[PDB]
């Protein structure tokens, strides 16, 4: 049953392993780039996620 | 100046025009302790913005 709240119930998510410093499509959270991905000093807020 | 953070996000799906808050009443031997006279209040204040 489908309502106005939203949905809350399907497959589960498969984690493909990660891959560094090679120029590779990704899909972080659902959030699609294309680029090069590499360790970074900058630290984040507990709650911010990119 | 204050910053304020997220806490949490509820999924429910009520629609709300209206709301109340709710207070703490303190009964002890030292007052009569009913609803009448018994009751106290404390020190408190809240601000509606």
């Amino acid at each position: 049953e489908l309502l106005h709240a939203p949905a809350t119930v399907c497959g589960p998510k498969k984690s493909t392993n990660l891959v560094k410093n090679k120029c590779v499509n990704f899909n972080f959270n659902g959030l699609t780039g294309t680029g090069v991905l590499t360790e970074s000093n900058k630290k984040f807020l507990p709650f911010q996620q990119f | 100046f204050s910053a304020l953070e997220p806490l949490v996000d509820l999924p429910i799906g009520i629609n709300i025009t209206r709301f109340q808050t709710l207070l703490a009443l303190h009964r002890s031997y030292l007052t009569p302790g009913d609803s009448s006279s018994g009751w106290t209040a404390g020190a408190a204040a809240y601000y509606v913005g």
